[PDB]
């Protein structure tokens, strides 16, 4: 889809997120500085177009320190993210040309008010005949090359 | 959905749609329903055109969602 | 998949996360006082529609040629291989009637036709779930019937075109067209009591 | 009601809760502790009277983790 | 290993992770009302595999010797030796199917000949899990035919 738009293209993933604090980061006050992970990966892009692909919305969950869902909804809402703002930078940030695509395998684990911004795309596993198309075309050139 | 009125549905539809495609107390499923009879008149706005309204009344909802997934005869 | 017609066993298909699979369920009915032993590490709802064919077929014996009083001398033994594997659901309605009704009149049942469905106690087919992957696990190994409930016909809309090109679906209502699409009409091997 | 009143609305979602730890906060001796749901929901909205629709209060579930629906009374 | 064939017994093979060892099967037929008692804390698959066998057993009673009515004027009681141990898996149909048919129709089983496989109701045998490790502990106890 990113080849398709002449953006550029970046990934995130969000297994591991346990907290709130690993989304918008920390301020001045401590002696080192870790910013939030966002703006983190659009230091490494160019341009304020590029998609952002969110891994594994489903696998996440909070334990005294704050929903990281809540800052999931202030950075999908296309009105609250363009004042979106970090503990780090303390200015609000132009979210507004980025297109996030997000990615998940399980529906029952995804936080309720994510699931009303959300329409759904199934993919429905494979066939043999198509598992064989797809290691004669791509999987078997890879791994000759490398 | 982008479209400014291209695109329309008759009464008969609407119970259509209603009678044979959801099954609740509430109007959520309807509202789904009717949604993605309008993305995919958006789709069909870019890969054809037309002109005036696209009135679309009964016998071309199974075009628009397939076979009826329930059934009101209880 | 079977080639032969198998006395007491029917072909069932059931869901896992990582596709489908096959079931068999075996049946068998040896004399006794009239018993019900579910081994196979089955769940509840599916004992419960194990005693909803039972139950179906106590009340139409001279429909099928069943022996008259086996409720009383006649012990049954359902059992689902493989014997470590936990299975559940209620979607095996039909498959557990036909392995029922293959045991009790002594007439073998064909094996290569897969089925599913969930029955009801006036004998009536109900719908399912997990359609595509069972038929797509249906026909990656060599089977070409199917028979499904009349309400999941708005569901072979998911299939690859390919698949069900090979497949001819059959679709059902009431337990009576399936037993009669499945058994073979004349018994071969002597009755129990 | 939020537009014909002129107010703020906002709403706090329940229901995934299931420990007292999140409609009241936790104490500031652990590092990294936050103040409660409401908390949150009242630094959004930049005013005394907002309007909060507590969604979905029956689903707050009860149980070896916790009870989060004591420090509703 | 044994060397006499015993009536009422058979040698079986079994699994745990530090290596294989030897299950020996007892069973007895005493008349009574017909009945099945399983000592030997045995697991639940254990006790089902049994009871398939049994069926198997009760369906085919011309082939064997068996008497034609053991369901109501036998009662069969299976052990494992020894107690205070744990049991379990499918792995011991051929094993019980072997045991119950030499306990009721008094034809002793051969004791040097060691078994494994799992027993469905039309006499199908299945395979198994841990091929090596029976292998080889039935090996060391001086058994040459599998």
């Amino acid at each position: 889809i990113a080849r398709s738009m002449n953006r550029k293209f970046h990934r995130i993933s969000l297994g591991g997120v346990r907290d709130e604090a690993e989304i918008r980061g920390h301020r001045r006050t401590y002696i080192g500085a870790m910013p939030g992970k966002l703006i983190h990966a659009m230091k490494q892009v160019g341009v304020i177009n590029p998609v952002i692909l969110l891994d594994e919305i489903d696998k996440m969950s909070s334990d005294w320190r704050g929903d990281p869902a809540s800052a999931m909804l202030e950075v999908l809402d296309p009105e609250q993210n363009n004042t979106f703002t970090d503990h780090y930078l303390d200015v609000p940030y132009d979210l507004s040309k980025v297109f996030f695509i997000t990615t998940a395998n399980t529906l029952q684990t995804i936080p309720r008010p994510l699931l009303d911004r959300m329409e759904v795309i199934e993919i429905p596993g494979y066939t043999n005949m198509e598992k064989q198309a797809i290691a004669r075309q791509y999987l078997w050139p890879k791994q000759v090359r490398e | 959905s982008g479209m400014e009125g291209r695109i329309e549905v008759t009464d008969a539809a609407i119970l259509r749609v209603i009678s044979e495609y959801t099954r609740e107390a509430g109007v959520r499923g309807l509202e789904r329903e009717l949604g993605k009879i309008a993305r995919k008149g958006a789709k069909f706005w870019l890969e054809g055109a037309w002109e005036g309204l696209r009135t679309i009344d009964a016998s071309d909802i199974p075009t628009y969602l397939g076979i009826p997934r329930y059934r009101p005869d209880k | 998949a079977e080639t032969e017609p198998q006395v007491g066993t029917a072909q069932g298909l059931a869901w896992t996360p990582v596709g489908g699979t096959l079931l068999t369920i075996e049946v068998a009915a040896v004399p006794g006082s009239g018993k019900l032993s579910l081994t196979g590490q089955l769940g509840e709802v599916m004992k419960e529609s194990a005693q909803a064919a039972l139950t179906y077929l106590r009340a139409h014996t001279q429909d099928y040629g069943l022996p008259e009083d086996f409720y009383n001398k006649v012990d049954l033994h359902v059992h689902v291989p493989d014997g470590a594997t936990p299975k559940d659901g209620p979607s095996a309605g039909i498959t557990m009637a036909t392995a029922i009704a293959s045991a009790l009149s002594r007439r073998p049942a064909r094996m290569d036709i897969a089925m599913t469905g969930e029955v009801s106690l006036r004998g009536k087919v109900m719908p399912i779930g997990g359609v595509k992957e069972k038929l797509l696990a249906a026909h990656q190994a060599g089977i070409h019937k199917i028979v499904l409930p009349k309400d999941n016909e708005a569901q072979l809309e998911e299939l690859p075109k390919e698949v069900l090109e090979g497949l001819e679906i059959k679709l059902v209502e009431d337990v009576g067209e399936v037993l009669e699409y499945l058994l073979l009409p004349e018994p071969t091997m002597p009755p129990v009591v």
